């Protein structure tokens, strides 16, 4: 329950919100109004990667894509994505705002707190996983431009040791 | 009260008054006019001088506040 | 014509006005320090406004305080 | 004539205008009312 | 108030001559005025803004007046790069034959002065070709100069007068001067270009009588109403153009093909008018942001309470700052100013490298006075926003309706930021003076191979960043590959490149160590004309030496000598000696300026990039070899024309020199000389019978201080007016 | 003695006796090492 | 061509519908929370300012919502921008 | 090759600026007998002057188009020696004077009237504290660390 056990645990994050680790060295979350935008926000840009994920490595696995008109696409995203994001911008409850449930929670899931907390944990953790997987196939298409990310796994699994990320970070 | 009103002769203080050159500086406690009429009656002798060559100033209650130290 | 004033920090050490050439102070009893007398200024007619008065005040900034004003021929010292 | 005007008009203003100004100036100056 | 100054009784109750000038010098500050109020105060502001701008439309009148009567300008139309400007004739009854024969210019019939203002290249790149186009537009400015002077009369009248709850109006205000006042204004700049200025440049004269007849463009307003604007960017004036004639030239209006004119290595028309139509849309959106009478837009003052940072960095964050800014007017001056200087150095930085006038890149004088001229008005301006900022921290700033705020927290750190600046302005005059130093003496030991020449990297990279191949970086435009490169390959980028990289225009110049050494001595100016006006504005309130300073005001001479000394004291000295060491930056900027810019029309940039790191090629190489034709302007053996600008040298050499007399000597010398004379001409027969009204007095130290940096700057100023008009014009090149 | 050697611990004649031990040592190493514009030490 | 008469109409009735529909309880709910623009803690028209006075015969609109002349210019303006933004960036072949 | 500028040791200009100032010193240089002290002392700063170029070229300095030495100070790791390596030479010198001094001062505070410490310098205090600026890149640190580098306002 510590990101990194030895260090003093805030005072404003100490295990009781659910994904809570004590990773503030920054003091960002140090007002609690921040700190419940940044939780919000933290859960959309976490959802939002969890959906980009495995919309990059299945086309990769069969399709091949690579992940790479305007004026009527770039229209009709807009007006559909911004009413969404406006009729959620509209809640004010701030657990649902995080965690609407109703129309958004069908299934159950959300019908016994314990399990509720439970998976909350593991939507967080999931999350930001695929934050950092997101943020991983981004730099590797910085580094390597014309290579996909599970073809770079596959570049690691031939020869690990010696088609690593050690050939960009220095220069030797 | 006939009793001392004001900090011990010797408190290291505090000056809170904005408009004098000691300014959230430190002082040393000389005497404290125990008359209850006088409006400064904190004499503090402080280390380094002014910009009129003096090292004394008297101060009100009000105006000074003594350190932890 | 220079308006000098006194303020209630003033010890009564009678350094204001024996410093002050032209009689614009004078010292008067008073209850709010150790010496029982403070200055006060009648005659600032006849302020020239040379500020010996607070080049001789010992106190933490001032207790007098000369503020410079509407300028006549005594306060700016003429013999013409 | 447009060849003499500032003939007329160079000495009229930076010799009279400066009588009139200065003069006039010096009057309203030591004025009482 | 009895006597002259009807605006403060204790002037007029002054039997001294300090009167009349405190009666000059205090006649517009309004808020020192006795027995006033703000709605007088607002009023009379608004009246004399009437006045300026009345001033202003009679002298661009008289300009137009004088250019077009006493001219050249229908001759400076045909063959401009070849006939001499000509401000106006000159009637100076003193003349001796040499002088009538040798201010005899341009093809006149009489004595003229020769326009270094580019009145000339603007005019004729707007339209405006014949002498009676001046004559209109100088009649109608008279008409406008005479509009503002009735406005302003109308609008002091207790009728039409407006309440400081309409002056305060900061959101209606912004809204209508954002979209009218820049985004019309520009629009309608806009219009002249299309409509006159590009037809001017293409040939046919669009004028009053015919120009709802002239399309501006082939297909009119079609191409606008069905967005199909491409079709104004069709024939760009394709690199064979004549300014003024239809050879080569196009029928576009609006492009972005960017770079210069070939032939008046100018910017073009077309991009000129491209330009204020976006800017226009820019501004009539941005005009149409605060909240007004119709419901909608925002309030600055919620704006401000909205920005309180969380966390408690700024504190307070702006809470409180609508209303010390709406209800103080030196803030508003203050801002103003900043922004109005900032702005006029990038007049005169953009108006050297990307000129916007036609054939005035190619002469050389107004190029420069230009760019001295904006410059020294732009440090003026700077060093009055800090100045106005101080007046308003003693005035107009109330700390308890400001408390903990922005405002409140800066004045807190005050020393902080005294002490940065200080240690940025020592660490800087120290170290380039160092190796000016260095360098001096590796010069003065033979041996120039030991110099600290330390090579501009950053800005070189910044050229290379923009398309400059002198470096070799190839970096996001001197690289093809780079996506900024690729982005504007087809828009601006051909004509930019063959501009940048042509050595002979003046756009981001080949620079080396003499610029870095010289962009640090500015760097240097900048920081330390900035520490002494920031210093005297938070130490405006008070300080430790001097805590109730806001008592006795902006302008004080001093405190006494008591506590060791207080000459000097107030913020009003700090923005004199600002005054000072802006003088000094300014030098340093325009001497950079003049001598880069001298060394690459002349031909020989290796002077400077040789000599400008060492002063003594500045002193040498500079000044005491640009100074050749100025001073032989009139030697023992006859004159030429450049006597006027060897007198005008000598005369600013006599008053800056005559400022040092108000500066060092001050008050007490002189009272008691006036003493002795006031006794010899009261006791002096036949001068008894004559005796003064206002009793003689020297001068006040505050008076005098300002009275001394009067003759100083303007000697400075004149002096180096002088010397650049004439280095420049005898030899142009 | 006590009072001249506090004497020569006064700042002026500490001054010149520190800033020509100084400036020897810099005129030295600039006739030793004359002419320096790099440091070519693990260059 | 993109129908220059087509896309502007399609882009006004878009900025409409993204007013009044989408938010415009968004754009009013920040409006009475910025409020009027205050001078010394008080409105213009409330400090003496005669030609201030907010129109509320103008913002008198009986649309159920409240979709004033004004909010109708606001989204309309935003409209016909960017239907000239798409149409002179598609004019070009860039 | 960076800036446009050609290496000394490849440079045209520099060997014409060693030539010129070598011919410099030789027309001076027969004025005196070539074995006198004026000639023996220009033949002296001629060799200086041919090693110096010599040593301005052998360190990959850049010589322009003026043909003298421009360093280069953006971080390039060939032109360290130019300012990065003298720099760290020099804050570490500039920091030893004042952490000696810092600690100096430190030091007299606690006396009766420590000002006449600073008339009066006690060279025995200073000569123990003048080799512990020595130590000031890890002193200074941990008085930061610490909390003794800045002093509290109270
Ligand atoms: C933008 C995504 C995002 C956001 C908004 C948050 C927000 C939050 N995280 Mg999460 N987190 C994220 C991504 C994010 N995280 C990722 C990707 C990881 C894995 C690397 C983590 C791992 C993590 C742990 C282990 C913990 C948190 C915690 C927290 C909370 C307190 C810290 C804080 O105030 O940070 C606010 C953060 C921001 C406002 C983002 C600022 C980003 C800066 C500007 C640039 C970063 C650049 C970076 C170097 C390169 C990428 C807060 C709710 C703590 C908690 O209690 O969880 C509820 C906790 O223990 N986070
Ligand atoms: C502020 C603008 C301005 C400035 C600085 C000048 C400057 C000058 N004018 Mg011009 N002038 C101007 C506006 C201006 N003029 C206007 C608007 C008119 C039309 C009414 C004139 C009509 C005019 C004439 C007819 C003459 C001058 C002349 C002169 C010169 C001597 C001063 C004089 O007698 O002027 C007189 C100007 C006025 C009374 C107009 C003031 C409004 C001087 C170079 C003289 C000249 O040519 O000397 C070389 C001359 O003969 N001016
Ligand atoms: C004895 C020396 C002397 C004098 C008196 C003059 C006089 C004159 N010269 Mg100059 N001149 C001289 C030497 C002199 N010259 C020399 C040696 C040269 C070099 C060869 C020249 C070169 C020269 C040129 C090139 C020109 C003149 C011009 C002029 C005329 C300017 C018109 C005018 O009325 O200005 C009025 C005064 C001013 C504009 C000065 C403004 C600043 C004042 C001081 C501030 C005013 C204060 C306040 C705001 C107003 C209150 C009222 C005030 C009256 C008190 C004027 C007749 C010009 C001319 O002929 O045009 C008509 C012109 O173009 N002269
Ligand atoms: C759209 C309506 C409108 C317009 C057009 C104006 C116009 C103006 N107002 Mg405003 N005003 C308005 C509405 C408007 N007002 C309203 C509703 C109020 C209600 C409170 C006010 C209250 C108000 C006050 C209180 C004051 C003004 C003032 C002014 C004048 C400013 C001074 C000036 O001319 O510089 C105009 C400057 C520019 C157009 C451009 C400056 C900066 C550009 C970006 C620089 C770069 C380009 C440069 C110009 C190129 C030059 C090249 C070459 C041609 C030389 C100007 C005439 C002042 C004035 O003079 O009083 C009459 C003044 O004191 N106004
Ligand atoms: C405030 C600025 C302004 C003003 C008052 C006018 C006024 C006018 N324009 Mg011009 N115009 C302007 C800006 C302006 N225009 C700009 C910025 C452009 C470029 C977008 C044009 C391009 C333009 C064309 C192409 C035509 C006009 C035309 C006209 C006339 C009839 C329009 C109905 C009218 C005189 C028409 C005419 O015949 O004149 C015409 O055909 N205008
Ligand atoms: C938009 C421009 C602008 C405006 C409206 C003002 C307006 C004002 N200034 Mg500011 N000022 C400005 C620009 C401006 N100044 C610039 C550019 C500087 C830098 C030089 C200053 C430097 C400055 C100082 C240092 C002071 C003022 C003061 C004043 C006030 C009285 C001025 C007066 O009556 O003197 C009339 C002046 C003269 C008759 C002669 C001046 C001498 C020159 C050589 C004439 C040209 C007035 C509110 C004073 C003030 O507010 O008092 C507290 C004050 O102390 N100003
Ligand atoms: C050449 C003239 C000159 C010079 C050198 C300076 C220098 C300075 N002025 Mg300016 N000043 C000047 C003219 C000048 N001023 C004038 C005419 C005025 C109008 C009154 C002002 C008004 C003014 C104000 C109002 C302010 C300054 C400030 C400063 C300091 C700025 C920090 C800096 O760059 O210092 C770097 C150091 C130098 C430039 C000193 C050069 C000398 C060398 C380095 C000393 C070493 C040589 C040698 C070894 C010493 C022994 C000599 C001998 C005994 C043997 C600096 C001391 C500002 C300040 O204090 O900021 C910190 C400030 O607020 N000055
Ligand atoms: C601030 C600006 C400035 C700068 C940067 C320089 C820089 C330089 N000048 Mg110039 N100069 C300046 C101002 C400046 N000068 C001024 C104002 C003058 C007029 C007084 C001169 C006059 C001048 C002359 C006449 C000469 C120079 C020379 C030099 C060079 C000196 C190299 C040298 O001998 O150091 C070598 C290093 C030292 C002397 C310091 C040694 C420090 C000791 C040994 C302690 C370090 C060791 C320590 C124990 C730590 C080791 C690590 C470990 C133990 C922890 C250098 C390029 C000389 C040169 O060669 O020009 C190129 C030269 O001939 N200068
Ligand atoms: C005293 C005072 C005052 C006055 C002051 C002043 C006068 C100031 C000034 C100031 C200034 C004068 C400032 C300036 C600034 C600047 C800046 C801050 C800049 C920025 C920039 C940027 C950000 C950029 C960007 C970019 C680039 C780089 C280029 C290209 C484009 C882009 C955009 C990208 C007042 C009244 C206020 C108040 C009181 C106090
Ligand atoms: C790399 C480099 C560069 C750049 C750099 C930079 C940009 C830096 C910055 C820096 C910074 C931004 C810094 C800051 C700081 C701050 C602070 C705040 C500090 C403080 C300190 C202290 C306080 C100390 C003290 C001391 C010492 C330690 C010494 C002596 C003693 C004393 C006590 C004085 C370049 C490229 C140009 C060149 C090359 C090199
Ligand atoms: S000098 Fe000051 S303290 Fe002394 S008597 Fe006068 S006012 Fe009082
Ligand atoms: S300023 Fe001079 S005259 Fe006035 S009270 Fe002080 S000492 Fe007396």
């Amino acid at each position: 329950a510590h990101w990194m056990p030895g260090e003093p645990r805030p005072a404003y994050l100490d295990g009781s919100a659910p994904g809570d680790f004590g990773f503030d060295p920054l003091g960002l979350g140090e007002v609690p109004a921040n700190l419940e935008r940044y939780k919000e926000s933290e859960l959309i840009h976490c959802r939002w990667a969890m959906l980009a994920v495995p919309g990059i490595l299945v086309p990769e696995a069969l399709g091949y894509g690579n992940w790479v008109t305007l004026p009527t696409i770039l229209a009709i995203e807009f007006l559909a994505i911004a009413f969404v994001e406006h009729q959620r911008s509209m809640e004010k409850d701030p657990e649902k705002k995080k965690y609407p449930g109703g129309a958004f929670d069908p299934l159950g899931y959300s019908k016994d707190p314990k399990k509720l907390e439970e998976l909350k944990v593991k939507e967080i953790k999931n999350g930001r996983l695929a934050l950092l997987a997101f943020v991983g196939f981004c730099v590797q298409q910085s580094a390597y431009p014309g290579t996909g990310p599970l073809e770079n796994l596959a570049t690691h699994l031939a020869d690990p040791w010696h088609n690593n990320i050690g050939d960009i970070v220095i220069p030797f | 009260k006939p009793p001392p009103i004001g900090p011990k002769r010797g408190s290291k203080v505090k000056i809170l008054r904005r408009e004098s050159y000691w300014f959230k500086n430190v002082g040393s406690v000389v005497a404290v006019d125990q008359d209850p009429k006088t409006r400064y009656p904190v004499v503090v002798r402080f280390a380094k001088v002014n910009y009129a060559n003096i090292s004394t100033n008297n101060y009100a209650l009000d105006e000074v506040e003594e350190v932890a130290a | 014509s220079h308006s000098v004033k006194i303020y209630d920090t003033c010890i009564g050490c009678t350094q204001c006005v024996r410093a002050c050439p032209t009689d614009v102070l004078e010292m008067i009893p008073w209850d709010g320090c150790k010496a029982k007398q403070i200055a006060s200024a009648p005659r600032t007619e006849d302020c020239v406004g040379c500020k010996r008065c607070e080049s001789a005040c010992p106190t933490d900034f001032l207790s007098v305080r000369v503020y410079l004003w509407h300028e006549t021929t005594r306060s700016m010292g003429l013999a013409y | 004539t447009f060849n003499n005007l500032p003939s007329i008009f160079v000495p009229l203003v930076g010799l009279v205008f400066p009588a009139i100004a200065m003069a006039s100036l010096f009057l309203h100056i030591q004025k009482n009312k | 108030a009895l006597r002259f100054p009807r605006f403060s009784q204790g002037l007029a109750q002054d039997p001294t001559t300090r009167r009349i000038w405190f009666g000059i010098a205090t006649a517009h500050d309004f808020e020192s005025h006795d027995d006033i109020t703000e709605e007088r105060l607002y009023q009379n502001i608004f009246a004399s803004h009437f006045g300026q701008l009345a001033i202003i439309f009679l002298w661009t009148s008289g300009n137009l007046f004088h250019v077009a009567w006493q001219g050249n300008f229908e001759t400076w139309v045909q063959d401009p790069l070849h006939v001499r400007p000509i401000a106006h004739a000159i009637w100076d009854p003193h003349f001796g034959q040499p002088a009538v024969e040798a201010f005899t210019r341009g093809g006149a019939l009489g004595p003229v002065n020769i326009a270094y203002s580019g009145v000339y290249q603007w005019w004729y790149t707007i339209g405006l070709r014949t002498n009676e186009d001046l004559y209109t537009g100088a009649l109608f400015l008279l008409f406008l100069s005479a509009l503002s002077l009735i406005g302003g009369w109308l609008h002091l009248q207790p009728k039409w007068k407006p309440r400081v709850s309409w002056f305060k109006n900061a959101e209606s205000r912004l809204n209508h001067h954002l979209s009218g006042l820049f985004g019309v204004s520009s629009l309608a700049w806009t219009g002249h270009l299309v409509h006159v200025a590009i037809p001017a440049s293409r040939g046919e004269y669009v004028r009053w009588n015919n120009f709802l007849n002239v399309l501006p463009h082939p297909q009119g307003l079609g191409p606008l109403f069905t967005g199909q604007w491409n079709l104004y960017a069709q024939n760009p004036d394709s690199s064979s153009h004549l300014f003024g004639t239809s050879q080569g030239s196009g029928t576009a209006i609006l492009t972005l093909l960017g770079g210069f004119h070939p032939q008046t290595q100018s910017l073009w028309l077309t991009d000129m008018a491209h330009h204020h139509l976006a800017i226009a849309i820019l501004f009539l959106i941005a005009g149409h942001m605060y909240r007004t009478n119709f419901g909608i837009g925002h309030s600055i003052k919620d704006l401000l309470e909205a920005h309180i940072p969380p966390g408690g960095r700024l504190g307070r964050g702006h809470k409180g700052l609508y209303d010390t800014i709406n209800n103080s007017i030196h803030f508003q001056l203050g801002l103003a100013l900043a922004s109005l200087g900032v702005i006029t150095s990038l007049v005169a930085q953009h108006m050297y490298s990307l000129p916007a006038y036609a054939f005035i890149a190619q002469d050389f004088t107004t190029q420069a006075a230009l760019y001295t001229h904006h410059q020294y008005i732009a440090g003026f301006i700077m060093t009055g926003a800090f100045a106005h900022g101080a007046i308003f921290f003693i005035r107009d700033y109330n700390p308890e309706q400001n408390e903990d705020n922005v405002l409140a927290r800066m004045l807190d750190h005050k020393e902080a930021i005294i002490s940065h600046l200080s240690w940025a302005s020592l660490f800087l005059g120290f170290h380039t003076l160092g190796l000016y130093v260095h360098n001096d003496v590796m010069l003065a030991f033979g041996t120039p191979e030991k110099q600290i020449l330390i090579e501009p990297i950053f800005a070189q990279w910044i050229q290379s960043a923009h398309g400059k191949t002198s470096y070799g970086f190839d970096v996001l435009l001197s690289s093809t590959s780079g996506p900024a490169f690729n982005a504007g390959r087809s828009i601006w980028l051909p004509g930019w490149l063959n501009a940048i990289n042509e050595n002979s225009n003046s756009l981001f110049l080949t620079i080396g160590p003499g610029d870095f050494l010289v962009h640090h001595a500015i760097a240097l100016g900048l920081h330390t004309t900035t520490l002494i006006l920031v210093k005297g504005a938070l130490d405006a309130r008070g300080s430790k030496l001097m805590p109730d300073k806001k008592d006795f005001g902006y302008s004080f001479p001093c405190d006494g000598p008591g506590r060791g000394g207080t000459c000097d004291i107030s913020a009003w000295d700090a923005f004199y000696l600002a005054v000072f060491w802006m003088l000094n930056t300014i030098g340093w900027v325009t001497f950079y300026w003049h001598w880069k810019h001298i060394t690459l029309w002349q031909g020989n940039v290796s002077q400077f990039n040789e000599s400008s790191t060492y002063l003594m090629g500045w002193l040498r190489d500079y000044l005491w070899l640009n100074s050749s034709q100025l001073i032989n302007g009139y030697n023992p053996f006859g004159m030429n024309s450049l006597s006027v600008w060897a007198w005008m040298f000598l005369f600013g050499h006599l008053v800056w020199a005559t400022g040092f007399m108000f500066l060092i000597s001050w008050r007490g010398y002189w009272q008691e000389l006036i003493e002795t004379l006031a006794w010899a001409h009261e006791r002096t027969p036949l001068a008894n019978l004559i005796r003064w009204k206002d009793k003689p007095v020297a001068l006040s130290i505050v008076q005098a201080r300002l009275v001394g940096l009067a003759h100083f700057s303007v000697g400075y100023i004149f002096t180096y007016a002088a010397f650049l008009i004439a280095s420049t014009s005898g030899k142009f090149g | 003695m006590r009072d001249l050697k506090t004497y020569l611990s006064v700042a002026p004649v500490l001054s010149t006796l520190w800033f020509g031990s100084l400036a020897g040592l810099l005129i030295e190493i600039n006739r030793l090492f004359p002419d320096a514009l790099t440091f070519p030490f693990f260059s | 061509e993109l129908s220059p008469s087509i896309v502007i109409s399609l882009s006004t009735g878009l900025s409409l519908f993204l007013g009044r529909f989408v938010f415009f309880n968004f754009q009013r709910e920040n409006v009475a929370k910025q409020g009027l623009p205050e001078q010394n803690g008080k409105t213009h028209f409330e400090a003496g300012d005669d030609r201030a006075k907010e129109y509320v015969s103008l913002l008198k609109s009986n649309d159920p919502i409240g979709f004033n002349i004004v909010d109708v210019l606001a989204w309309g303006s935003i409209g016909h921008i960017v239907a000239y933004y798409i149409l002179a960036t598609s004019s070009n072949g860039y | 090759d960076i800036s446009g500028l050609t290496p000394c040791k490849d440079s045209k200009q520099f060997a014409k600026r060693e030539k010129q100032q070598i011919k410099k010193l030789e027309s001076s240089l027969k004025l005196y007998a070539p074995e006198s002290a004026p000639a023996l002392a220009l033949n002296a700063q001629i060799e200086k002057t041919k090693r110096r170029f010599d040593n301005y070229g052998k360190y990959g300095l850049l010589c322009g188009s003026d043909g003298l030495p421009h360093l280069i100070v953006n971080g390039d790791q060939r032109h360290w020696g130019e300012f990065i390596t003298p720099g760290i030479l020099f804050l570490y010198i500039a920091g030893w004077i004042g952490w000696v001094g810092r600690s100096y001062l430190i030091a007299i505070s606690g006396e009766k009237k420590p000002a006449m410490k600073e008339i009066i310098i006690d060279v025995p205090l200073a000569s123990r504290i003048i080799f512990r600026g020595f130590i000031w890149p890890v002193a200074a640190y941990r008085e930061f660390l610490n909390g003794d580098l800045i002093a509290k306002d109270v």
